[PDB]
RNA sequence: CCCGGCGAGGGGAGUGAAAAAGAACCUGAAACCGUGUACGUACAAGCAGUGGGAGCACGCUUAGGCGUGUGACUGCGUACC
RNA sequence: GUGAAGAGGGAAACAACCCAGACCGCCAGCUAAGGUCCCAAAGUCAUGGUUAAGUGGGAAACGAUGUGGGAAGGCCCAGAC
RNA sequence: UGUAACGGGGCUAAACCAUGCACCGAAGCUGCGGCAGCGACGCUUAUGCGUUGUUGGGUAGGGGAGCGUUCUGUAAGCCUG
RNA sequence: UGCUGAAAGCAUCUAAGCACGAAACUUGCCCCGAGAUGAGUUCUCCCUGACCCUUUAAGGGUCCUGAAGGAACGUUGAAGA
């Protein structure tokens, strides 16, 4: 259910949830994904920017 | 302040034409249940009473990549336990839009059991443009 | 506010909810010790500049209040199968919650 | 007093605190039952569940997620000695 | 090795038999050993071979102009096939 | 005596072996509550509350501790038509 | 059973490809069939007067020169549990 608002349509941008995991965890601040990921459910029209903080090395 | 999201009766039912029959048949039959519960709509229930509306195409083309397809049997029996036995096999069957060789989710739903409700909601239709017999409203 | 507090609670992200804490080892029913033992507490949860965590800590504190959860609530279950026949024996514990963020 | 079989039992009177003391004389639940407020419901599985919850016979609220039970979905299982 | 007066997660559903493993709580975190497309809740990921048979969850006494990786060797352009 | 050796459905590579990586993840150690036993501490000491260590399934045996329909008694004592 | 014809200038029903074939599998054969609750439908025949009640897409409720009709309607019977 939760993580469902972070790979339904991310999958086709090919952002797919346990193989972005990797990259995300190599930063020490970024650990808890797990529920505060949620709020992409309605934030969906401005959480498009949030994959490009870190984009050149991270893609 | 609950998390759970029931009923739904259904919310998010993705009208949509399985053009993946036969030229990746064997890939997508095996997760046309996760697709009724998932994988695009999980966003509400997926593992509990909902449904869906896939848009069926054709039937006879199950492809299916393997020498099992001209030996693999089916058995119904559905007296008493048959006796005098049956021996078709997949792409002789296949012929016919039947109940074991078509449908797939019979062996991923695969007793009965939250599959109790959702037998013919995809129609089952079968004959391409010719036979477009399912939603007039637009399908995807 | 959006608390950073997770120890026995780390659902309480919610800014009032109402969701629950611990109630501690020591003294937990006192209402209030006024003072506040944290600032890491948002930034872009509250702004027209949105992210899902902490990265900042906006001018807002959070005050100790572990509040008045006196009549015991429910608590306890029990022990039968084979003949492992427990039917008083649990020791308590309980949760409680914050006495409403004034701001 | 009134009906019925010149009956049985009740509906009011009534000695009476009382007929929940009425002569199948005990001030009084138990094995099992009848008409009903609403449930679940003539595709049934597996000690008939406590969960997790939709809204339903009904009830309180200057709106505030609760006070109520058969128990759509299904999850967990084998309560004994 | 603690077996039941020990229950149920192990190795298949061989309660005992490898052994340390539970009082009792959560709309909270995860440890190994089974796995990890599934009923089933995470990559059709990246990075190197093999394999082209339905091979994997049936081998023992042999077989065979189908191929696969390696190091020596024989024969051959004064002409071996 | 209904194809019934993974529980299925057999998957042509999704695999089979080697090399990278992060998700699931029993009651299994963690969040942080409460605390019976035998020990060590700060002191107290009729003794106890917390700190600190060993740790908290329980038919053979020995420790050692809670309560009743009311009888014989606390009490012409206070309680109640 | 053999056709062309190779793997390997051979020999050749196979390798790539064909054409037939039997209690046999199938199959509008013979016999019932969504009582297979997937809940599909052709063909042919038949109903259009006034209105009310709020807690409204949930419905609840009336009254129309009483129509053509319907089963007990008088014996049964051919099937009669």
């Amino acid at each position: 259910l939760w993580i469902a608002r972070i790979n339904a349509a991310a999958r086709q941008n090919g952002i797919s949830y346990s193989k972005f995991i990797n990259g995300l965890k190599k930063a020490s601040v970024e650990i808890d994904r797990k529920i505060l990921a949620d709020i992409a459910v309605f934030d969906k029209v401005a959480f498009t920017a949030l994959v490009e903080k870190a984009k050149a090395a991270l893609a | 302040m609950k998390t759970f999201t029931a009923k739904p009766e259904t919310v998010k039912r993705d009208w949509y034409v399985v053009d993946a029959t036969g030229k990746t048949l064997g890939r997508l039959a095996t997760e046309l249940a996760r697709r009724l519960r998932g994988k695009h709509k999980a966003e509400y229930t997926p593992h509990v009473d909902t449904g869906d509306y896939i848009i069926v195409l054709n039937a006879d083309k199950v492809a299916v990549t393997g020498n099992k397809r001209t030996d693999k049997v089916y058995y119904h029996h559905t007296g008493h336990i048959g006796g005098i036995k049956q021996a078709t096999f997949e792409e002789m069957i296949a012929r016919r839009p039947e109940r074991v060789i078509e449908i797939a989710v019979k062996g991923m739903l695969p007793k009965g059991p939250l599959g109790r409700a959702m037998f013919r909601k995809l129609k089952v239709y079968a004959g391409n443009e010719h036979n477009h017999a399912a939603q007039q409203p637009q399908v995807l | 506010m959006y608390a950073v507090f997770q120890s026995g609670g780390k659902q309480h992200r919610v800014s009032e909810g109402q969701t629950v804490r611990l109630e501690k080892l020591d003294i937990a029913t006192g209402e209030t010790v006024e003072f506040a033992e944290v600032l890491m507490i948002a930034n872009g949860e509250e702004v027209k500049i949105g992210v899902p965590f902490v990265d900042g800590g906006v001018i807002k504190a959070e005050v100790v209040a572990h509040g008045r959860g006196e009549k015991v609530k429910i608590v306890k279950f029990r022990r039968r199968k084979h003949y492992r026949k427990q039917q008083g024996h649990r020791q308590w514990f309980t949760d409680v919650k914050i006495t409403g963020i004034s701001a």
